[PDB]
């Protein structure tokens, strides 16, 4: 069969003017280059005390990309991308326990363009203390994947929701979670 | 309201790994929105068009040397490196996971139960989970999530056993990873 | 140890 699999992926997106410069193994990301402080940022902190990579060079491949897709969008004659809404699930990363500090997780998966607005909801109102998230992952099919976090205290009181926004959506997703 | 059309553009280069490093395929290629256009196979030596889009490409990079050169030897000055490089805490990271084992709803005795095998925070992805009734492996009625990754290199999965219980029954939940040299077990007593 | 990264090439004209 096949053991293992790393990836080099980049994008570039027009009209946002989004790049992205990652590298995937085993379908989860060892790292990316922030665009915009032009760093390598690591998936896990310990990554990078056991390696290193020149942010520089995804930036000159950044450049690159930018210039083929406007070559290929004339060439394609303007042939805009069709959009795929995302499936959207939330789950905990462990079996829950009242008052055991745990956390959601936002799965968004099989979407394009990769562009999306996550915001999560504690009874209805806007959660950012702690909240994390994953740049968009690669998928063989060519879609993407992305992981919104949120840590919290499990109580019976709370109810939550990841609302997700998408082109390919009539109308923004909200996936409910709470204690049972 | 934003509604202007979108152009994307993806490079992907995938190195495929068989037997260790003893076997490496690399594939190169580019997407314009969602269709692939051109591709790099080392299996193959040389750029091949995908789509009618990227004919112009594979004639023009085929028609330098150096790049052919360059990529037929990415196998080893790539691949290769990149494998090796990360090796110590990709190929060979071993979380152990926890497991817990709890039936789905609190019912009486004698009633229909989903008894569920939590396993959780483990890494790497393959593994093996087994439920045991008595001492015996129940091969029936295993209601399986699958593999799950949370995307912060780790991966959990509940694999639930359709029951009826009955005082004395002891029920098992077997896992094989390779963070362990023998199997994890948690027991449920009705 | 370093990651090495494949460049990409310009498209055709």
């Amino acid at each position: 069969k096949e053991e293992h699999v790393i990836i080099q992926a980049e994008f570039y997106l027009n009209p946002d003017q989004s790049g992205e410069f990652m590298f995937d193994f085993d379908g989860d990301e060892i790292f990316h280059v922030d665009m915009a402080k032009k760093e390598t940022v690591w998936r896990l902190e310990e990554f990078g005390r056991f390696a290193s990579f020149e942010a520089q060079g995804a930036l000159a491949n950044i450049a690159v990309d930018k210039a083929n897709l406007e070559i290929m969008t004339k060439r394609s004659n303007y042939t805009p991308i069709t959009n795929v809404p995302p499936e959207v699930t939330v789950l905990t990363n462990s079996p829950v326990e009242l008052r055991e500090p745990n956390v959601l997780i936002c799965f968004i998966d099989k979407f394009t363009p990769p562009v999306v607005n996550v915001t999560w909801l504690r009874n209805g109102k806007p959660v950012t203390t702690g909240v994390s998230e994953t740049v968009f992952l690669p998928r063989e099919d060519h879609l993407f994947r992305k992981f919104h976090y949120l840590p919290f205290l499990p109580s019976t009181e709370d109810v939550y929701d990841c609302r997700v926004e998408h082109w390919g959506l009539d109308e923004p997703l909200l996936k409910h979670w709470e204690f049972d | 309201g934003d509604t202007r059309p979108r152009f994307l553009w993806q490079l992907k280069f995938e190195c495929h790994f068989f037997n260790g490093t003893e076997r490496v395929r690399l594939l190169e290629r580019c997407i314009y929105n969602q269709e692939e256009s051109v591709r790099f196979d080392s299996d193959v030596g040389e750029y091949r068009a995908v789509t009618e889009l990227g004919r112009p490409d594979a004639e023009y990079w085929n028609s330098q040397k150096d790049l052919l050169e360059q990529r037929r030897a990415a196998v080893d000055t790539y691949c290769r490196h990149n494998y090796g490089v990360g090796e110590s805490f990709t190929v060979q990271r071993r979380v152990e996971p926890k497991v817990t084992v709890y039936p789905s709803k609190t019912q009486p005795l004698q009633h229909h139960n989903l008894l569920v095998c939590s396993v959780s925070g483990f890494y790497p992805g393959s593994i093996e989970v087994r439920w045991f009734r008595n001492g015996q492996e129940e091969k029936a009625g295993v209601v399986s999530t699958g593999l799950i990754q949370n995307g912060d290199w780790t991966f959990q999965t509940l694999v639930m056993l359709e029951t009826v219980p009955r005082s004395g029954e002891v029920y098992t939940c077997q896992v094989e990873h390779p963070s362990v040299t023998s199997p994890l077990t948690v027991e449920w007593r009705a | 140890a370093a990651y090495s990264d494949q460049a990409t090439p310009l498209l055709l004209s």
